[PDB]
RNA sequence: AGUCUUGGAGGUAGAGCACUGAUUGGACUAGGGGCCCCUACCGGGUUACCGAAUUCAGUCAAACUCCGAAUGCCAAUGACU
RNA sequence: GGGGCGGUCGCCUCCUAAAAGGUAACGGAGGCGCCCAAAGGUUCCCUCAGAAUGGUUGGAAAUCAUUCGCAGAGUGUAAAGGCACAAGGGAGCUUGACUGCGAGACCUACAAGUCGAGCAGGGACGAAAGUCGGGCUUAGUGAUCCGGUGGUUCCGCAUGGA
RNA sequence: UGGUGGCGAUAGCGAAGAGGUCACACCCGUUCCCAUACCGAACACGGAAGUUAAGCUCUUCAGCGCCGAUGGUAGUCGGGGGUUUCCCCCUGUGAGAGUAGGACGCCGCCAA
RNA sequence: GCCGAGGUGGUGGAAUUGGUAGACACGCUACCUUGAGGUGGUAGUGCCCAAUAGGGCUUACGGGUUCAAGUCCCGUCCUCGGUACCA
């Protein structure tokens, strides 16, 4: 590695805000992120808002 | 534009030594070391 | 699919373009030079004649060493070739550094048979 | 009738250089004497041969000359004593 | 009109006409053809008066088959002029056409047609030629 | 890290016996990752090569290369030279790291993030992912963004063919 | 100096397409048209209306050579004349 | 291919050119009267053009990987010869784009023109072997006379200078 | 086996196999020498957790590549004849293409 | 026949000094002023697909140099100007 041309490396304490913790190391010593894989609807599985929510239209008799 | 040359000594001061380089692309002068057979040595040279 | 070729056909190579300009003459043995993962070898080749004249190895079992691979055991097996080389009597010898850096285990080789009086 | 056309636009062509082998195989040849004049390497320069800064192939030493080949489709020119 | 769309050099030597063909001296796309018994150069128009001879005749061609292409340029220097002064300016193109060349083919045409249309088309060349049939 | 932990002790006995190998080394592993940026607004605005010089070093501390124009282009208004597009190569453990970053904290940022495509990949085993907003995973910071301009990344296993790259690229954690 | 023997350099006559240019036909073939259907030039439905590149088979070249003569040339070696 | 008119006049490359060299015409094609302080030298590295796919803005084609590519690229520049052990690409350090030469050759009517191992003096790069007397070879240029400039244990119309 | 050399790919390409305690390697890390326009990919410094998958060897084979005759022919040196943009005869020479075939290694040195 | 020049929007015509337009003055178009035309005033203006965006054809044509061509180079057609002389 090059001297005086990378930037510093310390270990990354990736929270979420579902509370899931996770590690890596980058150049932010602590990262909060707001939605992670598991808190992202798509890595959980077929999801519950807009798999629940995209029912097409039953041709609306209802009435 | 392109000059014909001349790269006198400085220990000396003899010219004794011609190449040619550009007006524009060596606007400044121009020093090499080269042998001066006056002073049996190899001495910087001097565009004049 | 990325794939590589390897470190010896690319040493291969660039001992080639060194063979093209130094060679093993009379009187100027060619010292070769092979620098193997566990082990590290060194011949003093004629290439007029395709006679290696004398040979050292740290595959020796004589003259051992712990390491292998360690600047030491190139400085031994460079000692080994300088000795073999006044013990049979070439005296004046041309080093090829072959296809790698003149830097490590090589240069050890080297100043080894500088020191010992391998005169390059 | 005398009708004026010119212009041919074609004249004008270099002068000859001699290129080519000066001397040949089996020839007696003493040392800085020109084997083959040529451009680029037609022939390779061999044992005791130069090829100079104009690529002439010359000889260094005295002795015979010979026209081997260098292997694949590729010839040499080399000069051995006596 | 056969014409090459490119040609490297526009004026070129008139060359020699003598050996056979190279290639080219029978007949194997076709079933019946002709072939040259003497060389001549051959231009644009003549394979043009020969092909229309062939279609002509045969009313509704299988296939007609040049075989020879007007790849060599010829040129001429204008009327009444003196020598020299530089090379005529090119004026036509030619199939240089050596002895022994099948110039044109006929397939899938009975034998009596075949010899009828390549005699109209034989007689439109400066050439001897003869008719040729498969072997 | 964890994605090299992970990546051994899960995957490297799952993959092999989920492909039959008559040795372990034919086990494929993830060798390097290309980042491309590709910039070529540098004809126009002069100054923009050093946008992403700035943020591909603070998307990976390796520094990437400023990468030149090898042939000029009339149709660009681009003579060969005046460099376009960075460039960083990785492989070690920050190219793990970045992977944990790209599928645990920054795949979920993409605004309109469905299944990344199954065809993207080249018939060899390699993938690229398509980034069209450089803000992803949080070091960007909105607050140092104007430009939007994404990115190129390739990840370039050491499979042979193409669907056990497929089974390496679900295991580390890319959806699709 | 001649001739026999031997070794060479050089790429023409010939021949061949392996490069470069030219070019005949068959097979497919992305695509370009024309009849159009509705229709966001969007999706198409067809055609012996043309086909770049691939492949097979044939042609041509002073400034084309994967090849290559006969001669002439340069030599050495003895041999005679 | 009468003369005028037109065109040309020197240097380099190919074809003519008839397998050494040579070889004409107002024969067929082209270039030159430079450029480069790195586009030279040396040391260490290393491989091109195109195509198929995966790819934002990215389009047929910028940048990216990825295979196939002992050569379709490149070689400052015409053309020929040659080159992937580089002569083609990078980076470090550099000035041999030196001085006195030069055995011997090529070429040629002469004038000239070209090659040159090696020697000495001083170096450059390299650990060394070694390589370097410009560039990849061949164009990129002109005699003498007369002047200008710089330097010299040279002469200087009686002698010392001039 | 590993290094290193000469021989025209008859050496090659391509296809399918077999082998690892040594040996060459793939590999495991960068703490120092070094390095990477980026990076332990490479180059280096070390080490020996497993790996015969790749390179490497070692078998096969005539598909492309390569070597390659004999005969015949084209051409041609010399002599000659003819209706002479050419052709023919004689003496000697003699291709190229196509083939029959050869071939998927011969040969040195050193260390194990 | 030979030599020199030039071929541009519907028009006459600049761009001819190296970086991409198809200037400028006329027509043309939309609007304005007038009872209405003309003059006059404002905004556009090669073309075709596109609401704008936006990509390509384009400098007589056909082919090269170039990363680029209206310009650099050659050929075909045309229009200009000069020359076609000596018996």
């Amino acid at each position: 590695m090059k001297a005086g041309i990378h930037p510093n490396f310390k270990k990354a304490t990736v929270k979420c805000a579902c509370g899931n913790e996770f590690e890596t190391g980058s150049v932010k010593e602590e990262v909060r992120v707001e939605i992670c894989s598991e808190c992202h609807p798509f890595y959980t599985g077929r999801q519950k808002f807009a798999s629940a929510d995209g029912r097409v239209d039953r041709f609306n008799k209802k009435y | 534009m392109r000059v014909n040359i001349t790269l006198a000594c400085t220990e000396c001061g003899e010219r004794n030594y011609i190449s040619k380089k550009n007006k524009r692309n060596n606007p400044d002068r121009v020093e090499f070391k080269k042998y001066c057979p006056r002073d049996k040595k190899s001495t910087l040279h001097r565009e004049t | 699919m990325i794939t590589k070729t390897s470190k010896n056909a690319a040493r291969l190579k660039r001992h080639a373009r060194v063979r093209a300009k130094l060679s093993g003459t009379a009187e100027r043995p060619r010292l070769n030079v092979f620098r193997s993962n566990k082990h590290i070898y060194a011949q003093i080749i004629d290439d007029v004649n395709g006679v290696t004249l004398a040979s050292a190895s740290t595959l020796d079992k004589d003259l051992n060493v712990e390491s292998t691979g360690d600047t030491s055991a190139a400085t031994k097996v460079g000692e080994l070739v300088a000795k073999r080389a006044a013990e049979k009597g070439i005296s004046d010898v041309v080093f090829d550094r072959g296809g790698y850096l003149y830097h490590g285990r090589v240069k050890a080789l080297a100043d080894a048979a500088r020191e010992a009086g391998l005169k390059f | 009738s005398k009708k004026g056309v010119g212009s041919t636009k074609n004249g004008r062509d270099s002068e000859a250089k001699r290129l080519g082998a000066k001397r040949a195989d089996g020839q007696f040849v003493t040392g800085g004497s020109i084997l083959y004049r040529q451009r680029g390497t037609k022939i390779y320069p061999g044992e005791n041969v130069g090829r100079g800064g104009d690529d002439t192939l010359f000889a260094k030493i005295d002795g015979t000359v010979k026209f081997e080949r260098f292997g694949r489709d590729r010839k040499k020119v080399s000069v051995y004593p006596v | 009109m056969l014409l090459p769309k490119r040609v490297k050099y526009r004026r070129e030597h008139r060359g020699k006409m003598r050996g056979r063909a190279k290639g080219g001296t029978e007949v194997h796309f076709g079933e019946f053809g002709i072939q040259a018994l003497e060389a001549s150069w051959i231009t644009n128009r003549q394979i043009e008066a020969a092909r229309i001879a062939m279609t002509r005749y045969m009313k509704r061609g299988g296939k007609v088959w040049i075989k020879i292409f007007p790849s060599k340029p010829y040129t001429a220097k204008p009327l009444e002029v003196r020598m020299g002064s530089g090379k005529g300016a090119p004026e036509g193109w030619v199939a240089v056409v050596k002895p022994g060349k099948v110039l044109f083919e006929i397939s899938g045409v009975s034998e009596e047609v075949a010899r009828e249309a390549l005699r109209l088309a034989s007689h439109k060349l400066p050439i001897k030629t003869k008719f040729v049939k498969r072997e | 890290n964890r994605l090299k932990e992970k990546y051994n002790k899960e995957i490297a006995p799952a993959l092999m016996t989920k492909f039959n190998y008559d040795s372990v080394m034919q086990v494929p592993k993830i060798e390097k990752i290309v980042i491309n940026m590709g910039v070529g607004d540098a004809v126009q605005n002069a100054k923009a090569i050093d946008s992403a010089v700035e943020e591909l070093t603070f998307i990976a501390g390796q520094k990437p290369v400023v990468t030149r124009a090898k042939k000029s282009i009339a149709g660009f208004r681009l003579r060969e030279g005046m460099p376009i597009g960075a460039k960083v190569t990785l492989r070690g453990e920050r190219m793990y790291d970045f992977l944990d970053k790209l599928i645990s904290v920054s795949l979920p940022r993409v605004r309109d993030f469905r299944g990344v495509s199954k065809k993207s990949f080249d018939g060899r085993g390699n993938y690229t992912l398509g980034i069209k907003e450089q803000l992803i995973f949080p070091e960007i910071d909105y607050d140092k963004v104007t430009k939007v301009r994404g990115m190129d990344i390739v990840i370039v296993t050491t499979a042979n063919t193409d669907e056990e790259a497929r089974e390496l690229l679900t295991q580390v954690g890319m959806p699709f």
